């Protein structure tokens, strides 16, 4: 049915400029307002800017006007927000979302695009096996682990042997320290299954364009 | 910018009630009733009501509120070739202004004339009288009743008139009761909306208070079912007739005022988010509910008149001011406290149209005030100017003859003049201007859009409504004559003049305008195609 | 503008039992102008309740809403697990439309002890010149845990990370990661690291070390 796609935002620096996209599909677009939403790294909800059916009426926040620009495309069916003077406070998920009636909300929204606004730089992180210490091997079940350490910025990708191992899996969320973000995982399986079957850690950085696999050695 | 806005909610509902509720409500609506098949007359009124009426008084009102101006203006800021709309519209209401407030002045002057407990019209033994005159209303045309000689021989003195050449001699009475009305029309619109928003308090309810005690009345009196079953019986023998559709689209039209720049004035000093899709829908409903009502307070009476004074009902179920100024009085003066009655009744009369007359004038100041500032600074002269020019010529409607005159222009000032002005708003809202900007305008008003219904109503039905009632009618067209009275030649071209006179501006401007815009044609009807807010 | 606040911030329930979730506004808003939207951790809002009390297309019925004015609920009659999300409110009757601060609700569940694990630096690390240890306390409850670095007897507080999972939508349990970062000077010139985790279940800390040679 209706559809709502956010492309384009990753990572600027300090008054730059960036141009984010919707893709309406599913529904009369141009019969619609649509609005920008965003939703800080503090998970509070904030909107933005709304476009009339026409893009004849436009509101504003008093925190982006004279910076946003938000547009419309009813024939590519198409939204766009134009970003420019950008600052760190602008860093959010930014959600498009369809809300033609006042009285009924905002009925649909889409996935969300990520926006970055630092002046910090990307570094590719370090994978380090988490084998664990040479003690008595007691117990049903081993608990392993795998740090991600020391990279910028968000997200990264973590599986464990390609994503076939899913049960006993705590992927903690990163932490940014000192411009840095640091991620480990915990992964639980029986002392039969380790060291007899392998266990690797599958991490990727496309903002790197770092992809390392770790297989974790009893060392 | 900021422009002056009602000091109430209810004097802009009270505003409009009082506009569209007038005496067409009272001695219109029952008639057709009766003559197309009783509530079976409903099922027509209903449908042109929901497909063409409402659609077109929704229209008027979002269009008014959203475009802050008065009807010059914004048809200019809306489609600029067809400026011209707001110009036929604006004097049109001009034109209708020498006509309908005589008849506040006749229902003022049988006012002043029901203070005795000794009616005049009740008696065929006066000087007035004619060895023809009977006691009640009869059918045949030499032979008239008491009070159709009374409104006829003393209050009219139109036995006195060969036609419309031959006026006669001014009716002082008659020109002070006309003066009268422009003076209250005056002292309750020189000041705006701030004081004309609480007369209409008055002139708006009171009828409401008389149709009560009317209504108890009525029902209250021997033979009042009698009429109830007159009003109301059904026979759908008609809804397969095409005549009583045309009735009910021409009354639904007509009852509601939509086109004329009253509601569009009116609608021009509300909050630019006020919901005026709720508006428009309880002031409709009440304009109907207003007329079904009325319908029982008229055929409760001629149902008491039919039994208890020897008349049959098509003698006295009739129509137009004849109901008004000969029938229903007739039967008040055989009711016990029927001094009561009267000033009650002629007084409920007044009030009916002194808040229509406001809405009238109002469209053309509003219009007039938001095209030329020099008026704007200067309203209180502006409508002394102008109310003296409606007296000065009303002087003509006080005449001897002055039904002559009246009649002429209840034909031609508003009639057809009007219907293709309506046309053309309902296309270039919904083909020039577009629905589409039309719905997004009114989202940013109330909210919401307006539905599928609305759309499909603004841009086809509507259209072929007016069209309908236009093509019916010029068919049956028929040179406008009065009882044995036929008017000459020249003044039926005359009422061809003031039709046209208004309707021309909407070409006329246009080709001004197409003239005065520097470019190539497609360049010109581009930039006479997009509005002022772009 | 209108600031819309919601109590409480977050609220734990056990399945079955009856929430209600507030939302006060700083300006009347009209009772058919104020929404309320579900998020899911990791997904997208969903429109959920309009104009106060209209339920969404796909929400069951033991959600309802009420208020006006400045005061409004949102109630759930009797709890499903699939329930628990962010819940907020928002206001369509004035610009800038503003939303609400949020009501976290999370699933109850019988209290839990984390099972603790605890892992040394690695040499790929080592080569790097930087030492972390990693302690890792999964599958506990309630959410509040309290961690304690020593390395060798002496208690170390800076230095460190920590990382708290959303709430397991299987047995609604929470997990923590600790990391210990030092320098491998700093690390090799001591030789015994502890991470005992303090938790509400039991009284004396759960312990977990190792010794920098075996
Ligand atoms: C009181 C009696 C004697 C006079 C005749 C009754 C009318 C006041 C009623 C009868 C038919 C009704 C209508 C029936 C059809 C509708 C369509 C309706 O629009 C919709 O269907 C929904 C569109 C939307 O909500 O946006 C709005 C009211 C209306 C015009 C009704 C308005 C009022 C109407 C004219
Ligand atoms: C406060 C004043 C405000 C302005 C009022 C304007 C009224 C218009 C002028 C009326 O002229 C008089 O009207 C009376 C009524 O129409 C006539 O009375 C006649 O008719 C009466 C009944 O209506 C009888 O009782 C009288 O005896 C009989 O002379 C009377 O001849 C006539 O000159
Ligand atoms: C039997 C008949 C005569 C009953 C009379 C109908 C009267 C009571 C009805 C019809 C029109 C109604 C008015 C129509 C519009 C409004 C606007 C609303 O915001 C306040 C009440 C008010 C002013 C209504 C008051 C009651 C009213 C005057
Ligand atoms: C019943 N709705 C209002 C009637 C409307 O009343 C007016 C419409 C337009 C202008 C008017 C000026 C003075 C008095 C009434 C006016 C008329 C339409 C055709 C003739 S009269
Ligand atoms: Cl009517
Ligand atoms: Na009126
Ligand atoms: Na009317």
């Amino acid at each position: 049915e209706v559809q709502l796609v956010e492309s384009g935002g990753g990572l600027v620096k300090p008054g730059g400029s960036l141009k984010l996209s919707c893709a309406a599909s599913g529904f009369t677009f141009s019969s619609y307002a649509m609005s920008w939403v965003r939703q800080s790294p503090e998970k509070r909800l904030e909107w933005v800017a709304e476009i009339s059916s026409g893009g004849r009426y436009i509101y504003y926040s008093d925190t982006v006007t004279g910076r946003f620009t938000i547009s419309r495309d009813n024939a590519r069916n198409i939204l766009h927000l134009e970003m420019s003077s950008l600052r760190s406070e602008d860093t959010a998920m930014y959600y498009c979302a369809r809300g033609e009636v006042r009285q009924r909300g905002f009925d649909y929204w889409g996935q969300g695009t990520t926006l970055t606004v630092s002046s910090a730089k990307t570094t590719a992180p370090s994978v380090y096996p988490l084998a664990p210490v040479c003690g008595d091997t007691t117990g049903s079940s081993v608990t392993l682990g795998c740090l991600v350490k020391g990279y910028f910025p968000e997200p990264v990708t973590l599986t464990w042997n390609s994503g076939s191992l899913s049960s006993g899996v705590h992927t903690f969320p990163a932490v940014l320290q000192s411009d840095l973000y640091t991620l480990s995982s915990s992964v639980t399986v029986t002392s039969s299954t380790w060291p007899s079957q392998s266990i690797t850690c599958n991490v990727a950085h496309p903002a790197s364009s770092t992809k390392v696999d770790k297989k974790i050695e009893p060392r | 910018d900021e422009r002056e806005t009602w000091s109430g909610k209810v004097d802009f509902l009270l505003s409009v009630i009082g506009f569209a509720v007038d005496l067409a409500n009272v001695w219109r609506f029952p008639y057709l009733c009766y003559k197309n098949g009783g509530g079976a007359f409903l099922v027509p009124y209903g449908i042109m009501l929901a497909v063409g009426g409402i659609p077109l008084f929704y229209m008027e009102l979002a269009l008014g509120q959203h475009n802050r101006k008065g009807a010059i203006t914004c048809w200019g800021r809306l489609v600029p070739l067809f400026k011209g709309i707001g110009y036929a519209v604006v004097l049109i209401a001009f034109y209708v202004g020498f006509y309908y407030n005589v008849i506040i002045a006749w229902s003022l002057r049988f006012f002043f004339a029901s203070f005795t407990n000794s009616l005049p019209w009740t008696s065929c033994n006066n000087i007035w009288n004619t060895p023809n005159c009977r006691p009640f209303e009869g059918h045949v045309e030499g032979f008239q009743s008491a009070a159709s000689e009374y409104f006829n021989r003393y209050i009219l003195e139109l036995n006195r008139s060969e036609g419309i050449h031959d006026l006669g001699a001014i009716k002082w009475d008659m020109a002070l009761c006309l003066l009268i009305v422009y003076l209250i029309c005056y002292f309750s619109l020189w000041k705006g909306i701030s004081t004309s928003g609480k007369v209409v308090w008055f002139t708006a309810l009171f009828p409401y208070a008389v149709l009560l005690i009317l209504l108890i009345r009525g029902l209250t009196l021997p033979g009042s079912f009698l009429g109830i079953q007159y009003y109301l019986t059904p026979n759908f023998s008609a809804i397969y007739k095409a005549e009583v559709w045309v009735d009910a689209a021409t009354q639904v039209f007509f009852s509601l005022g939509p086109g004329f720049g009253v509601l569009l004035a009116y609608a021009s000093y509300n909050k630019y988010h006020n919901n005026v899709y709720k508006d428009a829908l309880l002031t409709s409903f009440i304009n109907s509910a207003t007329s079904f009502i009325a319908g029982f307070v008229i055929f409760s009476v001629l149902g008491y008149m039919a039994h208890t004074l020897g008349v049959r009902i098509e003698d006295v179920a009739t129509e137009g001011p004849g109901l008004v100024f000969v029938v229903y009085p007739a039967a008040i003066a055989t009711m016990p406290a029927s001094t009561f009655w009267a000033l009650i009744f002629f007084m409920m009369l007044a009030t009916l149209g002194l808040d229509s007359s406001f809405g009238g004038m109002e469209a053309i100041i509003t219009a007039l005030s938001d095209e030329f500032p020099k008026i704007k600074r200067n309203r209180e002269l502006f409508v002394a100017g102008l109310f003296s020019l409606y007296f000065v010529v009303g002087l003509a409607s006080c005449t001897q003859g002055g039904f002559y005159f009246f009649h002429l222009l209840d034909r031609y000032a508003a009639g057809y003049s009007i219907l293709v002005a309506v046309f053309f708003e309902a296309i270039a809202v919904s083909w020039i201007y577009g629905t589409n900007r039309f719905s997004e305008d009114i989202r940013d008003m109330i909210g919401f859009p307006p539905g599928r219904y609305w759309q499909v109503c603004w841009r086809f039905v509507a259209p072929i409504f007016l069209l309908f009632i236009t093509v019916y009618g010029l068919i049956g067209y028929e040179p406008l004559t009065y009882a044995d009275y036929v008017y000459p030649s020249w003044a039926n071209a005359l009422g061809w003049c003031i039709a046209g006179s208004s309707v021309v501006m909407i070409p006329a401007v246009a080709i001004f305008k197409l003239l005065s815009t520097p470019g190539s044609l497609r360049q010109r009807f581009t930039i006479l195609t997009t509005p002022w807010r772009d | 503008e209108n600031v819309l606040t919601q109590s409480p911030a977050i609220m734990s329930t056990s399945p079955g039992e009856k929430v209600t979730m507030t939302c006060r506004a700083s300006s009347s808003v009209g009772s058919s102008y104020l929404h309320w939207y579900q998020q899911k951790s990791g997904a997208s809002p969903k429109l959920w309740i309009y104009s106060t009390s209209n339920l969404a297309s796909g929400v069951p019925a033991r959600f309802s809403g009420s208020g006006s004015g400045t005061s409004y609920s949102l109630t759930i009659s009797s709890v499903e697990a699939e329930d628990a999300a962010t819940y907020y409110c928002q206001q369509f009757s004035g610009y800038p439309l503003t939303f609400g601060s949020g009501t976290k609700l999370e699933m109850k569940r019988a209290d839990a002890a984390p099972t603790v694990s605890i892992f040394p630096p690695s040499s790929e690390q080592l080569t790097s010149g930087g030492a972390s240890v990693v302690c890792f306390l999964n599958n506990f409850y309630p959410k509040d845990i309290n961690v304690k670095w020593k390395i060798d007897g002496s208690e170390r507080q800076n230095g460190v990370l920590n990382s708290w999972t959303d709430q397991d939508s299987k047995d609604s349990t929470y997990s923590m990661s600790s990391t210990l970062t030092l320098t491998k000077d700093e690390y090799e010139r001591h030789n015994s690291y502890t991470c005992e985790a303090t938790h509400k279940t039991s009284t004396s800390p759960i312990v977990k070390s190792f010794n920098r040679n075996e």
